[PDB]
C-alpha cells in the first residue's frame, strides 16, 4: 500500500476519478483506467486557506 | 471509446462483445445441424452407389 496526497481546488475534485479529462487530470495527476484502491477528499479550508 | 469515458466503457463494450460472440455461437451450433442433415445424405448416397 502506498498513499499519494496533494491539495487541489474544489472545482477539480471529480477529476481524481479515473477516465476524467481536464487540465489537472491530464497534466498533473492521472489515475489508471483499472485503478485499484480509492481516494479520500474533504474541504480543509481551516488550515490550507 | 472515442465518445464515452473509460470507467463504464468496459461495461459498455462488454454487451457489444457478447452480442457478436453469442451470434457466432448461434451460427456454429446451427451449421453443425446442417452438417448432420448432409452427413446422413452422404451415407445414403454411399449406400446407393
Amino acid at each position: 500500500v502506498y498513499a499519494d496526497s496533494f491539495v487541489i481546488r474544489g472545482d477539480e475534485v471529480r477529476q481524481i476519478a479515473p477516465g476524467q479529462t481536464g487540465n489537472i487530470a491530464d497534466y498533473n495527476y492521472k489515475l489508471p483506467d483499472d485503478f485499484t484502491g480509492c481516494v479520500i477528499a474533504w474541504n480543509s479550508n481551516k488550515l490550507d486557506s | 471509446f472515442s465518445r464515452l469515458d473509460k470507467v463504464e466503457a468496459e461495461v459498455q463494450i462488454d454487451r457489444l462483445i457478447t452480442g457478436r460472440l453469442q451470434s457466432l455461437q448461434t451460427y456454429v451450433t446451427q451449421q453443425l445441424i446442417r452438417a448432420a442433415e448432409i452427413r446422413a445424405s452422404a451415407n445414403l448416397a454411399a449406400t446407393k452407389m
